[PDB]
């Protein structure tokens, strides 16, 4: 699966 | 709301502690409390709201993802309604966690941000939680499901060409939570690819502006495109 | 309860589904329904039970810890009551699970446990949930909690050498608890460290006794004794 | 902290 935005 | 007699401060120091404590779903109903007083959230509040129910509905997602592999494999020995019945179980449940996200966004976040920095941060959650609702999606409102998340990733797109730089990190995560909407959700592969290059890019030639620290976070999220490049090509 | 309209079997079913899915409070309340049928339980019953309600406890036990250490840094600039408010929360929320499963074996099935693995197992639960009790006891309770641990597993050690095997996976993970009963609740460690130290020895001289399977099995634990030995002297 | 029995 594509990698969406992590947590900062 | 059972935050209701709860202070708006000691609603977010607890928050940070149920961070902290690894409670993400008291951390979102913490921050869901802290919203319903109405006033409008700084950056580190906005991001405290998206950390507590992301992790809420990545729970949800990843045990849905369990039980829809185990059920398609009971569709190709009979063992009654169970499995369907306990997907069904923790679907309604993810869905009731976007609606209540999107709720929050509705009335009243979206309306009253007027600067980029929290317009597009809750657009790209508004297109973020309708893209999990559609992940799960089947009858007569998976077209008008998707739709949704792609007005507002797109209402999102627009605000933060015209008012962010290319390496801004906010600009950058919806660039590429919207290329994987294309590529996962919306069966558009090559615009999903032309959107990661692009925002890859546009961003690399902007990075000689950039102190120490933002050159960090810039190319932390750049990775991420560039991670995905390789999986799709 | 609410699982009251549910077979048996489904809740045993949905329970293992939940396992799968890391939906561990799912599978607590699975459990706990079937429980609360009547019947006795399996071994994998048994097993399917622990399982769950030790995963529930044991997220609340690490983030009452955060929050105590939290809290005592902060009794060494004042921050109000939040920090000890949110602790109390975690706390009531664990205790709560605590006395649910204590309640669970008390009516019905130490009563009806005969065997010795289903009796050790679960007086063995009842002096473990006992000693998470403990952990967070200081008023004039922790002394009846700690005595209420105690003998519980006094009782299943005493069954456990009578009959079964030094080489049993019940009897070493009792020994193995109640050792840890002793070095970190009741002070102790002297009587943790030989207790840890017989049953490793003795366990040693039973392996020749199993089969390859059985053997892993019981050396697996065994490593646990010894890490503990390691850690303690 | 000593470490207790694991699940099987
Ligand atoms: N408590 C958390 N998970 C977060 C808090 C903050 C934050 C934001 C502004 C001010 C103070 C803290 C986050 C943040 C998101 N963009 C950058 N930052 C900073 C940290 N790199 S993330
Ligand atoms: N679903 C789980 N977590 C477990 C299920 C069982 C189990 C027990 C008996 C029969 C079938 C399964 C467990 C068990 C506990 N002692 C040994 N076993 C076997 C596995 N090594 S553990
Ligand atoms: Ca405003
Ligand atoms: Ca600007
Ligand atoms: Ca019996
Ligand atoms: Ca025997
Ligand atoms: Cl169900
Ligand atoms: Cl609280
Ligand atoms: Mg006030
Ligand atoms: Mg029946």
């Amino acid at each position: 699966r594509s990698l969406s935005e992590r947590l900062m | 709301g059972a935050m209701g007699s709860m202070e708006r401060a000691s609603l977010i120091q607890k928050a940070k502690l149920a961070e902290q404590a690894e409670r993400y779903e008291d951390m979102a109903a913490f921050m869901k409390g802290a919203v319903e007083k109405g006033e409008e959230l700084s950056c580190e509040e906005r991001n405290l709201l998206s950390v507590a129910y992301k992790n809420v509905v990545g729970g949800q997602r990843a045990a849905w993802r369990v039980l829809s592999s185990i059920e398609q494999k009971s569709n190709e020995e009979e063992k009654g309604p169970e499995v369907r019945e306990y997907r069904e179980k923790v679907e309604t449940e993810l869905q009731g966690v976007c609606d209540t996200v999107l709720g929050l966004l509705d009335s009243h976040l979206i309306k009253e941000a007027g600067d980029a920095e929290s317009r597009v941060f809750y657009l790209k959650m508004k297109g973020d939680y309708y893209r999990y609702l559609a992940e799960v999606a089947t009858g007569d409102d998976k077209k008008r499901i998707i739709d949704s998340a792609r007005s507002a990733y797109q209402e999102a797109m627009d605000i933060s060409k015209k008012e962010m730089p290319p390496t801004n990190p906010i600009r950058l995560g919806l660039a590429l939570n919207f290329s994987v909407f294309h590529y996962e959700i919306a069966n558009s592969p090559e615009e999903a690819i032309s959107l990661a290059k692009t925002t890859f890019d546009e961003a690399m030639a902007d990075l000689h502006t950039l102190s120490e620290d933002s050159y960090k976070d810039s190319t932390l999220i750049m990775q991420l495109l560039r991670d995905n490049l390789t999986l799709w090509t």
